[PDB]
């Protein structure tokens, strides 16, 4: 069970049954597939972006690592990705605002975690919860295929179903931490708040796609009101 | 209950 792939191997481990490369593997999704929305929707432009490949098939632009504005977005997004290790990370979400501070999005792309246990077949324990839980881990094959179909709505969804983004608008990474989570664990890079992000009552809803590594799962989803 | 924020932008 691991994947024979040169471009895979650039960017993502070729085996993600075990726990601690199903949580790397989180990780380096984490990096790719918010990278590919931060470029794509153009809230950043080309220059922080370098074009890898996930597949022969596909490519995307990836934060790059030198330029340092794009750095430190790419250690914040680390970051977050390093917390599902411990397992402490509920959600991720690149929230898009129109003025800076405000709790109601105009648009959100989120990322939402479920941990399980021993050998990665029993949910720990939302409304994103059960369907998660449902799902099975069916190689690392299928996994490639699940990243792939990702990116590929992503790409789809940003250039050829979604309005522009506005003139001026305020984005940002919000996240939200599990129960478990300590109260002296704090994710680098993320001050803590007594505020999440809130939608509009019509805000358009589209799933975008789901990852089942060997221990983890993922679930990312797309509102937006340019939609 | 309990979340992180970040400044982008």
């Amino acid at each position: 069970d691991a994947i024979d792939d040169k471009t895979w191997s650039k960017l993502f481990p070729s085996i993600v049954s075990d726990p601690d490369r199903s949580s790397n593997f989180m990780i380096r999704a984490i990096y790719v597939v918010f990278s590919a929305v931060l470029r794509q929707r153009n809230i950043l432009e080309k220059e922080y972006f370098s074009k890898n490949y996930i597949t022969e098939n596909l490519s995307c632009m990836t934060l790059s690592f030198k330029n340092l504005r794009a750095h430190q977005i790419a250690q914040l997004l680390r970051a977050a990705g390093d917390a599902t290790k411990d397992g402490f990370l509920k959600e991720i979400s690149l929230v898009v605002t129109e003025h800076d501070g405000d709790v109601e999005a105009i648009e959100v792309f989120s990322m939402k975690f479920i941990y399980f246990e021993n050998g990665g077949v029993v949910a720990r324990l939302d409304p994103h919860f059960a369907e998660l839980a449902q799902l099975r881990y069916e190689g690392a094959e299928s996994v490639r295929d699940q990243m792939v179909t990702i990116v590929r709505s992503v790409q789809f969804l940003c250039t050829k179903v979604l309005e522009p983004l506005p003139a001026e608008f305020t984005a940002n990474f919000r996240l939200k931490y599990t129960n478990d989570a300590p109260s002296n664990f704090r994710i680098d890079g993320f001050d803590d708040s007594s505020t999440f992000y809130t939608l509009p009552d019509g805000i358009q809803s589209v799933t975008i796609g789901h990852l089942r590594p060997g221990h983890h799962a993922a679930h990312m989803q797309c509102w937006s009101k340019s939609m | 209950m309990r979340y992180g924020q970040s400044p982008n932008m």
